[PDB]
């Protein structure tokens, strides 16, 4: 009897538009299905609408796309997981599963002016609503401001509605009032557990007269080095011009969170040119903490507190830098990236994520495996160097150990990491695999790609397989669907792939094909894939100067200013004071932060591969049921261990 | 303020096909019935396994669509369609029916007319009900197995399966006061002479159920507690456990929540999962008692608060409402004076 899939995302939102996969293996003829919702427990018909038919010429080939209504009966319970039941009616077969539903129904992203403010002053912040695919969206949204003990202090009731998804909101801060940490939070009011938040902190300050920027020539201190820490310290004023005045410059060890000072390391060095230099000569660290060992500072961190002064005597600044590691080894290693499953005797995938030991990607830094060192590579300017090991054909685990091979350093500076993998796991070891091969590189929307489909199997079984089922995640919910075709004996089939401006920033990629095999029992090989891409907008916008020439514009002189983005949009604009800036700069918006939002909100975090093809559906986010009875595993939690 | 509920790690056993005759089907449809009934309630699916409910509701389903065979053309039910109707058995249809209305499309017309034939004939002008046919094995009616004091108890019984049902054709049957009147009134009239904790708590479970359970009446009933943490019967543990059902229900219609909690921690404590011979109806309303201690489960907040200020410059008194739903509702107000 042929087989009915129906495969739908692992994790449901309310209020978007989410697709359901349906497909038909060894179908005859036109088989009309009906998709319907029903809540768990009971039967609330919640929505059983959007129906199609299948048609042979297109390969019985169809998706559906609805919305599941946000009723009360979902916001009655808030503290416990909550699901549904969909199930699908293919003429005379009925199949039907259960899958979790989440409340998380868009994002929120504030943005504020400045960073601090000082009392009575008043507060402008725009909130940004987005949908799960990054859109604007008309909701309400409750905005609340609290103060850094924890009592709120002024709530609102917005709505998105017209607004083309900008809230413009004021607040006037009162005359008298706590400094500290202030926190303004927003929440949706479908989801009031999911908080989103910002931090804007109130000061009394004035503004500086210029920026002071410590750089240490590399950010670490190797502990067997002989001549210490060299920290350069470069004075710059606002409006671009360099300072002639004198610095000092206290050394303090941070180990967790308390701060050792070191009193023998101060200094005074007379800043020249807008530059200047201060050593730390070893003894003066290891003489000032108690122990005298080398080995206990490793996992320790140092600090830089830098405060200038002006030759006038008119203003001073504090800058700061922490976080500088003290680690025997200059590089690091990490395997979030690599698959944690390989195919026996089949090339496997080993994304190596090096990287600087503060936590910023290395570059152009030679890695290389334990045994057969004849493999080399480089890391590209994201800090993932590709590798290729050959598998031999054996089910026992294989242990891959990698270690940096930079010249011009012993063998006790290299990092090392070791890493066990665990081989593919098939249905009745009947040896069936597959494998899909993919470039990584530093892909850009437009630029073609070529997913290399690599069948493995015996030749009784190599002419039933007449076609490949391939999915496209992004952001949780599915891109795009389609089979590629594949004439017997053909063992290579290429699929070229189109990266528009829609696969921003990370898309899963799955491929399964299907057949009868053993004695007549079913069953589904199925593959995954993880590819990343470059993160920019998925517009275009960059302001740029009309006036190319009156260079430094008097203040009261007007300027000129383009804004080139896409035709139809809303733009807001915001202008700052570089000195807020200096005196605080985190606590940002830009579109890395938006990116590592998204990327977070995932479904899955297994890249690629898995024990087995329910394994390997679950880890990629997607669940997988058959008329037959193949089905994946089950998913009640929000969050992955 | 409530004690914990089953894990149901170990209740699996209870999807038992139905198979055989009426009675048999009713048996093994009974604890997956009431185990379905109690997950959903308890929202415990999560742990015991998504993928068994659907399996369960359809083979309640068509439980439910093969029973429909037994029933008589006059609306009643009975083990066999030769076999005379049995009123105890209509009333246990009668009661499954009422509770798994919102599960399977049970027929209003069906119930209703049950339940007109169990009024106008089959009981008595003064309220007793009486059983015209026996069921095959009495080791499934439960506790009127014991002779004593039988038609006191099977009256009980039909009473709140009479009452449990109010609803469901409450504008058919218009003489159902009147059976209600009688059935309390004779209830009523001998409950002090009862000696089977059994029976004493069936006929106050009954009288609790409609208000007339009061005075020396509640009196009898809270002594018939056995160390003020149970209720015994001679005999097997079964019927002790079946009385402490009785007992549970009967007090949480009363709403008295100052001896619940020991009682559903004696039950607890014995852990009566079911099973073997002569156990439908006692894992049945145990699981039953263990239901109605959901839904509507008691809590510890009284949240109704009317907060209300004076303000000295009189413009505006600010009054507010605090409740459950706003216990963190935190509110801020500033005066300048
Ligand atoms: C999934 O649904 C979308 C809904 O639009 C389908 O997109 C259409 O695809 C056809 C041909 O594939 C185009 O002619 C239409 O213009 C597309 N619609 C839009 C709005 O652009 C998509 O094809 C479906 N997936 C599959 C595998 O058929």
């Amino acid at each position: 009897s042929p087989m009915y899939s129906i495969i739908t995302p692992n994790i449901l939102r309310l209020e978007s538009e989410e697709t359901m996969v349906l497909e038909a293996h060894d179908a005859q003829g036109d088989v009309p299905v009906t998709v319907t919702v029903h809540d768990f427990p009971g039967k609330k018909l919640v929505l059983s609408s959007e129906k199609t038919v299948l048609t042979p010429a297109t390969n019985h080939m169809g998706n559906v796309t609805f919305t599941i209504p946000a009723n009360r009966e979902f916001k009655s319970e808030k503290g416990r997981n909550k699901f549904v039941t969909v199930q699908a009616t293919f003429g005379t077969q009925v199949v039907e599963k259960v899958v979790l539903v989440s409340l998380q129904s868009g994002y929120l992203f504030i943005q504020t002016d400045k960073t601090i403010y000082t009392p009575g002053s008043t507060v402008l912040y725009r909130i940004f609503t987005v949908n799960h695919k990054l859109l604007p969206v008309g909701r309400t949204v409750m905005v609340n401001i609290e103060n850094p003990e924890g009592i709120p202090v002024k709530q609102d009731s917005l709505s998105s509605q017209n607004q083309l998804g900008v809230l413009p909101l004021s607040w006037d801060i009162p005359e008298l009032v706590n400094m500290g940490q202030w926190k303004i939070r927003a929440y949706y009011e479908n989801s009031p557990q999911q908080v989103f938040s910002t931090e804007f902190e109130v000061k009394e300050y004035v503004l500086p007269s210029f920026e002071v920027i410590v750089e240490p020539t590399e950010k670490f201190y190797y502990i067997y080095n002989e001549k210490g820490l060299e920290v350069t310290i470069t004075a710059r004023f606002l409006y671009g011009k360099k300072v002639e005045g004198t610095a000092f410059v206290i050394f303090g060890i941070q180990d967790g969170e308390q701060r050792i000072s070191l009193p023998e390391s101060l200094k005074r060095i007379p800043i020249e040119d807008g530059s200047g230099e201060v050593v730390l000569s070893r003894k003066v660290l290891l003489d000032g903490v108690q122990n005298p060992r080398a080995e206990d500072l490793v996992g320790k961190s140092l600090y830089v507190s830098a405060t200038v002064i002006l030759h006038s005597g008119s203003d001073m600044v504090q800058a700061e830098r922490s976080g500088i590691p003290i680690v025997t080894s200059p590089y690091q290693i990490h395997f979030t990236k690599t698959p944690k499953y390989f195919k026996p005797g089949m090339p496997f995938d080993l994304m190596v994520f090096v990287t600087n030991p503060d936590g910023s990607p290395a570059y152009r830094v030679p890695v290389a495996v334990q045994g057969e060192d004849t493999v080399q590579s480089l890391t590209q300017g994201d800090g993932v160097a590709k590798l290729s090991i050959n598998t031999h054909p054996s089910q026992k685990p294989l242990s891959i150990t990698v270690r940096t091979k930079k010249q011009e350093l012993s063998e006790a500076e290299q990092a090392t990491r070791t890493m066990q993998a665990l081989p593919y796991s098939t249905v009745g070891n009947s040896n069936n695999y597959l494998h899909l091969s993919v470039l990584r590189t530093e892909l850009r929307p437009g630029e073609t790609l070529n997913v290399n489909f690599l069948l493995r199997m015996d030749r009784a079984h190599e002419a039933k397989i007449r076609y490949y089922t391939y999915l496209i995640m992004n952001k949780g919910r599915l891109l795009k669907a389609g089979r590629q075709v594949r004439e017997p004996g053909q063992d290579l089939v290429v699929l070229p792939l189109s990266i528009t401006t829609d696969f921003i920033p990370s898309f899963r990629l799955v491929a399964y094909y299907t057949l009868i095999g053993a004695s007549g029992q079913r069953e589904v090989v199925a593959d995954s894939v993880w590819v990343d891409v470059k993160d920019s907008c998925v517009g275009s916008l960059v302001v740029k100067s009309g006036q190319s020439e009156d260079r430094q514009p008097v203040p009261g002189q007007q300027m000129t200013l383009k804004i080139e983005g896409d035709h139809g949009a809303r733009v807001v604009l915001v202008a700052v004071d570089k000195g807020v800036f200096v005196l605080n700069k985190k606590n940002k918006l830009t579109q890395s932060k938006i990116w590592d939002v998204v990327e977070k909100a995932d479904i899955g975090c297994t890249p690629g591969s898995g024990k087995d093809y329910a394994g390997v559906f679950s880890d990629a986010g997607l669940t997988f049921t058959s008329s037959s009875g193949q089905q994946t595993a089950q998913r009640a939690e929000l969050q992955c261990p | 303020m409530t004690e914990d509920a089953v894990d149901a790690e170990r209740l699996k056993h209870l999807i038992v096909t139905p198979s055989g005759c009426g009675e048999q089907n009713m048996i093994g449809m009974t604890p997956t019935v009431i185990a379905v009934h109690y997950l959903d309630e308890t929202e415990q699916w999560e742990k015991f396994g998504l993928e068994k409910r659907q399996g369960a509701l359809e083979l309640i389903k068509k439980g439910y669509t093969q029973q429909l065979a037994f029933r008589q053309p006059s609306s009643a039910f009975a083990a066999f369609v030769k076999r005379a109707p049995s009123t105890w058995l209509t009333a246990y249809v009668v009661k499954v029916f009422s509770l798994a209305v919102n599960l399977i499309a049970i027929d209003s017309q069906v119930l209703c007319g049950a339940v007109k034939w169990l009024i106008l004939e089959k009981q008595k002008p003064d309220g007793v009900f009486q059983e015209d046919a026996p069921v095959i094995h009495q080791e499934m009616i439960g506790g009127l197995r014991n002779n004593n004091e039988k038609d006191m108890a099977l009256t009980a019984f039909v009473l709140i399966s009479l009452q449990e049902a109010k609803d469901i054709c409450e504008e058919q049957v218009n003489s159902l006061p009147g059976s209600i009147t009688k059935a309390g009134d004779f209830l009523e009239a001998n409950y002090m002479n009862l000696q089977r904790s059994y029976t004493v708590a069936i006929a106050g479970y009954a009288l609790a159920q409609m208000g007339r359970l009061k005075g020396p009446l509640l009196n009898k009933f809270l002594t018939t507690a056995k160390d003020k943490n149970r209720w015994e019967d001679p005999g097997k543990q079964l019927y002790n456990v079946e009385a402490t059902s009785y007992a549970l229900l009967a007090l949480l219609q009363l709403k008295d929540f100052d001896f619940v909690p020991p009682v559903v921690r004696w039950l607890n404590e014995q852990r009566y999962y079911g099973g073997g011979y002569g156990s439908t109806q006692a894992t049945f309303m145990v699981f039953q008692a263990l239901a109605q201690y959901q839904k509507d489960a008691p809590d510890h907040q009284e949240l109704n608060l009317d907060v209300s200020l004076q303000l000295p410059s009189r413009s505006s008194k600010i009054t507010h409402r605090i409740h459950w739903e706003s216990a963190s509702l935190l509110r801020s107000e500033e005066t300048k004076e």
